[PDB]
C-alpha cells in the first residue's frame, strides 16, 4: 500500500491492513508532530512493530530533521525481531520504490553473542570473554606485540582486518539481522561487535536492549550523536521500572568480601613489585591526577576503562583529585579499611537497614574517612589497574565489587536504602549475611533521558493501568489511549477457574508447599487440557521452588504419566543454554505430530521475550497469579518508599505488578488476527482484578466467564475449539475488521475525515 | 504387484516413540513371565536404550534375564529411568546393573554432547541471555529431580533424533 | 436468506477417470464417545455408503482401502474396480475392533507404492479419513511428503474434531498449494455430505498436463445358460460377456479383459462421465414481488407459488427459483430434484 497521514508517504508492506494500526499510525503521528511521550497500548494480536517501523521510517525519510529513531527492545530476542522485520519492511520499500534508501540499520547487543573468534567465543561467562577481546586487542597489547614482536601478544585479527578497511567506511548497505550481520562478517572475517560498535555514528535507527539505555555502566558511550533529538521508541515498556532498579542496585556476599582481601593483598604484591621496578610513571601519574580528574587518559580511552562508572553517566561526579587517595598505597590502604569495615558490620546479628548517609555517618565513626574521597574510588582503581597493566582480573572481580559498592553508597541518597539481612532463612540459621543494597525510585534511572530526548514513545501489548506509569516515573505524557481489539468473531476465550471438580477455591497464595487438595486440582486440570487441546500448550507458575516442589510431587502421583501419554513435557530449568535447547524441540514438536507441553515461570526468562504463535500456543495457562514476597523485605521497602513518596497503597502495587506479569504472559500466544487461543486463568483472587487486565483482554472476558469450575471450562474451550476450527470466512464481514487494500481505509476513513 | 505389495508389508518398521517410552512408562504391573508384546517390547527397550541390551547379552551365559535378570532390572533400571532416584530402599542394582548404571551416566552424559547444535539465532536462548551484558542481579525462586527433567529432556530429543536420522 | 454456491469456475475439467485409496483410521483415539456408537463404527458405516456412491457415480475407476492399526499400515483391500470386493472388507473390518496409534507416515507411503501401477491418464488420490491427534511415524514425513507431490498424487482428509498443522500442511502441500482440501466436520450431517462431496472428481484449476487417448472397447452379452463357462473367475457363469479383441468370456463388469488386458465399459459410465463434466448454471431464485410468472410448477405441476399480501407471509419469498437459460419457474422440490439426481433441465431440454 501507499496511503497518506495527510502529508506523509506510507510504505506500508502488505496489501491488507489492520484498522488499530491504522489509528496507531494516526496517533504516533499525532505524537511526533507535538513533543510529547504519550504512552500507547496497542494489543499484540496485531502487528504493533509493522506499523511503528513503517511509519517512523516514512517520518524520517519525509521531514528533513529527526534523522535518527532509537528503538529499545526489551530484549536482544526482540531486538532481532524487530530487525528482521524491519529488513523485510526495507525490500518492500525498495521494491516498490525502485532505489531510495542510503539506509543503514544496525543492532546491538554485546560481545558474548557475537565475538567471531573462535577459541574466544568458545568460553561461557560474558564478563570473562569481554575481558578476552579486551586483552587481545587492547590499546596496549597492542603496543607489546608491534614494538615486540613475539609469540606473547596475539589478536583476533577481526580487529585488525576492521582497522585496515572498515574504520575508512561502513558496511555494505543493509539493515543487517543478526543471521545476516554474523554470516556476512565471518565470510569477510571480521568482528561484528567493534564494527556495529564504531558504526553506531552512522546507522540511521539503532535498535539496542533497555540495559544500554539505562545500565549506566555500559550507557556510557551514547554519543548525543545518536539523538540530540531523535524520536525514541520504547517497544514492550511494562518492565521498565524493574530495568532501572536492577540496573542500580547491588549485592554483597562475605565470600566475595573474602575474595576482595585476596584481591587487595594481590594488589600489594603487585603495586611492590612494579614500584620496585618503575615508580616514575606513578608519579607521573600522581601529577596527572593533580593537573584533573585525568579525562585525557581516564576518559580519551579507545580500549582502556577498566572498572565501569556505576554512577549515573557522570553527572554526579566532581574532578578533582581524591585527596591522600593520590598515593596508590594509601588507596589500597583504604580499601583495606572499607573492606575490614564491611566485615565487622556483616558480622551483624540481624536485619537491619539504613539510610546511605546513616551508614556514612556510622563509618566516619568508625574511621573517620570522608564522603567526597570515597565517590573517587572507581575510576581511582581501574586507572590504577591500568597503571598496573594487570595479567588477569578474576582476582580483582571483588575488588571492583567493593569500588562499585563504594561509589554507589558514597554518591546517592534519599532515594536508596540499604539493608543487612544476615542469612537466607529459607535455610535460616546458617552463615550467610548479605548486604544488599538497592534503590527505590524508579524515576532515578529514567529521568536522564526524559531530561535529554524529547520526543518518545512507550508502547506495550500489554500496560495497564495507564496511570502507574505517569505516577512511579513521574513524567510528562499527551496521548494515554489504549486500543481495542475489533473482532469479526471471538478469537479466545479468557477463563478464571476458580473452582476445580471439588467447587474449592485454589490458588498459590496459600504456602510454597503442598496441599493434596490443591495439587490434585491442578493436576486433573492439566491433564484434562493436555487431552483437550491439540498440539502447542502452555503453563506459567507463579515462582520456580512453586514448579519444582509441584512437579516433583506431581511425578509422585500418576498424573504425569497420563500427560506423557498423550503430549510431550518440556520444563523450563534455570540454566540458559539447556532452556533453549528444550524450547526449540517444543517448537519442533508443535509443528510436527506430537503435542508438546512446556510449562514454565511467569517472572522466568521465558515470558519476557519468547513469542507463541499460532501453532506454538494455544492454551496458555496461569496456575496462581505471581507474587513475590515469597521472599524477603527489599519490597517491603521499596513498599515503604512507595506508600511514603506515593500515594499508593501495598496491595494495590502488588496486585499491579501481578496483573502486569499476567497480562505480559497472556499476550504471548497471538500474533495475528488468523492466531487464536484460550487464555485461562487459575485462582480463586483472579475475579475481583477483572478490571486490573488490559482493555483488550477484557473484552473478551464476559461477566459470564468468571469463577467456572474446570468442568465448564473444558466444556467451553472444546465447543472453541471446534467453533475457531471452522472455516469462518465470510471475507464481507473481514471488509469490517480488515480495511481491506489501499480503498477501505481510503474511502472508509477519507470520508470519516468528519 | 503381488510381489511389491508383499515386500512393502513386510520391511515396515514400527514407530519408536510411544512404545519406546511406554517400554519404561507404560509398563508397570506385569510382573509374570513374558508380558505383552514380549520380545517386540523388548526390542524397543533395546532401540531405545543400549545399556540393557548389552547387559542382557552380557548375562546370558549365566544369570538368565528372563525373570530373575527382568526383577532386579525393575529396581535399578526402573529407578535409573523414570521416577526419583530410588538411592535407598531396594538398591538392587547391583553388579550388572550397577555397572551398566555407571556407564549409561557417561553415556548419556556424552550422548546429550553429540546432540548440541548451534542454534539458529532466533531461540539462542543461550545468546540470549545474560551473554549480552555483565550485570549483577539477586536470583531467588534442594538438589534432586533436575535430573529427572534432564532424563525427559534428554528422552524426547533422543526420540525425535532418532527420526530425524532418515534411516 | 439463501444458502447457495454463487458460480462454478472450473466447468472445463475434471479427472474422469480415479484411483482413489481410501484411508481409514482403526486406531485408539477412534473409540472415545462422541458420534453415537462411537467415532468407529459410525465411521465404516458411512464408509460403506461413500464406496457405493463412489463406484457408482465414477464407475470406471478402481479403489483400495487402507486401516491404520497399531501404528501400521495394512491393506484391506487390493486396488480393484468392483464394488462388492470393498464392501464385504468393511463388513469384515467393522466386527474388528482398533487399537495402536495411528501411523499417518506409514500409511501414506503404502499408498504411494499402492498407486505405482496407475496410468498416466488415470488419475491418483488419496482421502484420508484422519481421527486423532497425533502421529507416530518411523521415519521423516516431509520426506513422504516431497515424494508425493513428486510423483503427482491429490490428497484430501477429513479430519475429526479439531486441526491437525501437519495435515494441513499435508493437503496444502500435494494439491499444488491451493488450500480447499483440509475440510473439517463439525457435525454428523456435515460429515454425510462430506464424503458426498468427497464423491465428485476433482478440479481446481488444472495445470496443463498430458492428455492421452486409451484405448478401450465394448462387449457383447452372451446367449447360451447351460454352456455356463468363465474366464475372469474360472467357474461356471450361465452367460457374460465377449471383450470384442481377447474374445474371452468375463463375468459382468466395467472390468478389464483378463486375457488382453483392454478397459472395458458399456457406455452407461461414459453417460455418468459426460454429466459430471458441463453440468447446469444454478437455478436463481425469482424476485418475490418482481417475478409475475405462471402460478405452478413447469416440471411438475405444483401450487406452491405465493399467498399474494399476507403481512408478513407474502413479505417472506415466493418459492419460484427459475433456472436461467430456459427462463421457465420450478418450484423447490424440481430445482432440488434436478440439481441433485438428474442433470437434463426440463424446459431448456424443450425448445
Ligand atoms: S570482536 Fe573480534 S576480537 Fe573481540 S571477541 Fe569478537 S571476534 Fe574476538
Ligand atoms: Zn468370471
Ligand atoms: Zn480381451
Ligand atoms: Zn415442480
Ligand atoms: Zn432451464
Amino acid at each position: 500500500m501507499k496511503f497518506y497521514i495527510d502529508d506523509l508517504p506510507v510504505l506500508f508492506p502488505y496489501p491488507k491492513i489492520y484498522p488499530e494500526q491504522y489509528n496507531y499510525m494516526c496517533d504516533i503521528k499525532k505524537t511526533l508532530d507535538v513533543g510529547g511521550n504519550s504512552i500507547l497500548e496497542m494489543p499484540s494480536g496485531t502487528g504493533k512493530t509493522v506499523s511503528l517501523l513503517s511509519l517512523t521510517i516514512a517520518y524520517q525519510m519525509h521531514y528533513p530533521e529527526h534523522r535518527k529513531i532509537i528503538y529499545c527492545s526489551r530484549t536482544m530476542s526482540e531486538i532481532e525481531k524487530a530487525l528482521v522485520e524491519l529488513e523485510n519492511l526495507m525490500d518492500y520499500r525498495t521494491k516498490e520504490l525502485g532505489y531510495q534508501e542510503d539506509f543503514r540499520g544496525l543492532g546491538l547487543t554485546s560481545r558474548k553473542n557475537l565475538c567471531l573468534h573462535p577459541e574466544v567465543s568458545k568460553e561461557r561467562k560474558g564478563t570473562v570473554v569481554d575481558e578476552k577481546c579486551r586483552r587481545m586487542t587492547n590499546g596496549q597489547a597492542k603496543r607489546k606485540l608491534e614494538e615486540d614482536p613475539e609469540a606473547n601478544v596475539e589478536l583476533c585479527e577481526y580487529h585488525e582486518n576492521l582497522y585496515n578497511i572498515e574504520v575508512e567506511d561502513y558496511l555494505p548497505k543493509g539493515v543487517f539481522s543478526f543471521e545476516k550481520l554474523l554470516k556476512y562478517c565471518e565470510e569477510k572475517t571480521l568482528c561484528p561487535y567493534f564494527i556495529v560498535r564504531r558504526m553506531i555514528s552512522l546507522c540511521n535507527i539503532i535498535i539496542y536492549s533497555y540495559h544500554y539505555l539505562l545500565d549506566p555502566k555500559i550507557a556510557e558511550r551514547v554519543s548525543n550523536e545518536v539523538s540530540k533529538d531523535s524520536i525514541v521508541i520504547f517497544d514492550e515498556a511494562h518492565n521498565i521500572d524493574n530495568v532501572c532498579i536492577e540496573s542500580l542496585s547491588l549485592d554483597l556476599t562475605t565470600d566475595a568480601l573474602r575474595r576482595a582481601t585476596r584481591g587487595a593483598n594481590a594488589l600489594d604484591e603487585r603495586i611492590s613489585e612494579v614500584r620496585k621496578v618503575d615508580s616514575q610513571k606513578l608519579q607521573d601519574e600522581y601529577e596527572k591526577l593533580v593537573q584533573g580528574l585525568h579525562s585525557a587518559d581516564i576518559l580519551t580511552d579507545q580500549e582502556e576503562p577498566f572498572v565501569e562508572t556505576p554512577v549515573l553517566p557522570q553527572d554526579l561526579l566532581t574532578e578533582a583529585i581524591p585527596g591522600n587517595i593520590r598515593r596508590a598505597e594509601h588507596f589500597v590502604s583504604f580499601l583495606k579499611r572499607l573492606i575490614e569495615y564491611l566485615k565487622t558490620r556483616m558480622k551483624v546479628l540481624h536485619v537491619i537497614s539504613e539510610t546511605p548517609k546513616s551508614f556514612l555517618q556510622h563509618l566516619k565513626q568508625l574511621t573517620f574517612i570522608e564522603r567526597k574521597p570515597l565517590r573517587f574510588c572507581s575510576e581511582r582503581l581501574s586507572l590504577l589497574v591500568r597503571t598496573l597493566e594487570v595479567t588477569e582480573v578474576e582476582d580483582f572481580t571483588a575488588l571492583k565489587d567493593i569500588a562499585t559498592f563504594a561509589t554507589l553508597i558514597s554518591t546517592y541518597e534519599e532515594g536508596f536504602l540499604l539493608i543487612i539481612e544476615p542469612y537466607e532463612i529459607e535455610n535460616a540459621a546458617v552463615p550467610n549475611p548479605i548486604m544488599r543494597f538497592t534503590c527505590l525510585d524508579a524515576s532515578i534511572a529514567i529521568k536522564p533521558v526524559f531530561e535529554r530526548f524529547s520526543s518518545v514513545i512507550i508502547t506495550s501489548g500489554t500496560i495497564s493501568p495507564l496511570d502507574m506509569y505517569p505516577r512511579m516515573l513521574n513524567f510528562k505524557t499527551v496521548l494515554q489511549k489504549s486500543y481495542a481489539m475489533t473482532l469479526a468473531k471471538k478469537s479466545f476465550l479468557p477463563m478464571i477457574i476458580t473452582k476445580g471438580s471439588d467447587q474449592v477455591a485454589i490458588s498459590s497464595r496459600f504456602e510454597i508447599r503442598n496441599d493434596p487438595s490443591i495439587v490434585r486440582n491442578y493436576g486433573s486440570m492439566l491433564v484434562e487440557f493436555a487431552k483437550i487441546t491439540p498440539d502447542g500448550m502452555v503453563v506459567f507458575f507463579p515462582s520456580y521452588l512453586y514448579m519444582e516442589s509441584i512437579v516433583s510431587m506431581w511425578q509422585t502421583m500418576g498424573i504425569l504419566d497420563e500427560v506423557w501419554k498423550h503430549k510431550l513435557i518440556l520444563v523450563e530449568t534455570p540454566d540458559a543454554q539447556e532452556t533453549s535447547l528444550a524450547l526449540e524441540t517444543y517448537r519442533k514438536a508443535c509443528s510436527n505430530g506430537r503435542g508438546a507441553i512446556l510449562l514454565s515461570v511467569a517472572r522466568g526468562k521465558v515470558s519476557e521475550g519468547i513469542d507463541f504463535d499460532h501453532q506454538y500456543g494455544r492454551t496458555v495457562l496461569m496456575i496462581g497469579i505471581p507474587f513475590q514476597y515469597t521472599e524477603s523485605r527489599i519490597l517491603k521497602a521499596r513498599l515503604e518508599f512507595m506508600r511514603e513518596n506515593y500515594r499508593i497503597r501495598e496491595n494495590d502495587f502488588l496486585s499491579f505488578d501481578a496483573m502486569r506479569h499476567a497480562a505480559q504472559c497472556l499476550g504471548r500466544v497471538l500474533r495475528g488476527k488468523d492466531d487464536y487461543g484460550v487464555m485461562v486463568l487459575a485462582d480463586r483472587r483472579f475475579s475481583r482484578k477483572r478490571s486490573q487486565l488490559p482493555k483488550w483482554i477484557a473484552q473478551g472476558l464476559s461477566d459470564a466467564d468468571l469463577n467456572l469450575s474446570t468442568d465448564m471450562a473444558i466444556s467451553n474451550t472444546k465447543q472453541f475449539l471446534r467453533t475457531m476450527a471452522q472455516p469462518t470466512d465470510p471475507k464481507d464481514q473481514e471488509g469490517v475488521s480488515v480495511w481491506s487494500y489501499e480503498d477501505l481505509i481510503k474511502h472508509q476513513n477519507s470520508r470519516k475525515d468528519q | 504387484p503381488l510381489l511389491r505389495a508383499f515386500a512393502l508389508s513386510t520391511s515396515q518398521k514400527v514407530g519408536p516413540y510411544n512404545v519406546l517410552s511406554t517400554i519404561k512408562p507404560v509398563a508397570s504391573s506385569e510382573n509374570k513371565v513374558n508380558v505383552n508384546l514380549s520380545r517386540e517390547k523388548i526390542l524397543n527397550i533395546f532401540e531405545n536404550y543400549p545399556i540393557v541390551k548389552k547387559a542382557y547379552t552380557d548375562n546370558v551365559p549365566k544369570n538368565f534375564k528372563e525373570p530373575e535378570f527382568w526383577a532386579r532390572f525393575f529396581s535399578s533400571k526402573l529407578f535409573r529411568k523414570l521416577r526419583g532416584e530410588k538411592i535407598m530402599q531396594n538398591d538392587r542394582g547391583d553388579v550388572i546393573i550397577d555397572r551398566y548404571l555407571t556407564l549409561d551416566q557417561e553415556f548419556d552424559r556424552k550422548d546429550d554432547d553429540m546432540l548440541l547444535h548451534p542454534v539458529k539465532k532466533i531461540i539462542d536462548l543461550d545468546g540470549n541471555i545474560q551473554d549480552d551484558p555483565v550485570v549483577r542481579g539477586n536470583r531467588p525462586d534442594s538438589d534432586g529431580t533436575v535430573d529427572i527433567l534432564k532424563g525427559m529432556n534428554r528422552l524426547s530429543e533422543k526420540m525425535i533424533m532418532a527420526l530425524k536420522n532418515e534411516y | 436468506k439463501k444458502r447457495t454456491a454463487k458460480k462454478n469456475i472450473t466447468p472445463y475439467q475434471r479427472g474422469i477417470i480415479r484411483s482413489l485409496i481410501l484411508t481409514l483410521d482403526c486406531s485408539e483415539a477412534m473409540l472415545e464417545k462422541d458420534l453415537r456408537p462411537n467415532r468407529h463404527a459410525m465411521i465404516i458405516q458411512y464408509a460403506i455408503d461413500f464406496v457405493h456412491e463412489f463406484f457408482d457415480q465414477n464407475p470406471i475407476s478402481q479403489m483400495g482401502i487402507i486401516i491404520m492399526r497399531n501404528g501400521l499400515a495394512q491393506l484391506v483391500s487390493q486396488v480393484s474396480g468392483n464394488p462388492q470386493d470393498h464392501i464385504d472388507a468393511l463388513k469384515s473390518i467393522r466386527k474388528q475392533e482398533p487399537k495402536g496409534n495411528p501411523s499417518l507416515q506409514n500409511a501414506l507411503e503404502m499408498a504411494r507404492g499402492l498407486l505405482l501401477p496407475v496410468p498416466a491418464h488415470c488419475t491418483r488420490e488419496v482421502l484420508i479419513v484422519f481421527g486423532s491427534l497425533s502421529t507416530t511415524d518411523p521415519g521423516d514425513i516431509h520426506q513422504t511428503i516431497d515424494s508425493l507431490v513428486s510423483e503427482k498424487i491429490r490428497v484430501k482428509v477429513l479430519g475429526l474434531s479439531a486441526q491437525v498443522a501437519i495435515c494441513k500442511e499435508l493437503c496444502k502441500a500435494t494439491n499444488y498449494g491451493d488450500e480447499s482440501f483440509y475440510k473439517i466436520l463439525l457435525d454428523e450431517t456435515h460429515l454425510k455430505e462430506l464424503f458426498n462431496e468427497a464423491v465428485t472428481p476433482l478440479p481446481v484449476n488444472k495445470i496443463n498436463k498430458g492428455f492421452t487417448l486409451v484405448k478401450m472397447g465394448f462387449p457383447t452379452r452372451i446367449f447360451e445358460d447351460t454352456p455356463t463357462f468363465c474366464s475372469c473367475h474360472s467357474k461356471l457363469v450361465y452367460g457374460g460377456y465377449f471383450c470384442p479383441n481377447c474374445h474371452s468370456k468375463v463375468c459382468s463388469l466395467p472390468t478389464v479383459c483378463p486375457c488382453c488386458d483392454l478397459m472395458l465399459i458399456l457406455s452407461t459410465h461414459l453417460a455418468r462421465s459426460y454429466h459430471h463434466l458441463m453440468p447446469l448454471k444454478t437455478f436463481a431464485e425469482v424476485p418475490t414481488t418482481e417475478k409475475f410468472r405462471s402460478e405452478d410448477c413447469f416440471s411438475c405441476q405444483s401450487r406452491f407459488p405465493i399467498l399474494k399480501n399476507h403481512k408478513n407471509g407474502k413479505l417472506l419469498t415466493s418459492s419460484r427459483y427459475r433456472c436461467e437459460d430456459c427462463k421457465q419457474e420450478f418450484c423447490v422440490d424440481c430445482d432440488v430434484f434436478i440439481h441433485e439426481i438428474l442433470h437434463n433441465c426440463p424446459g431448456c431440454e424443450s425448445k
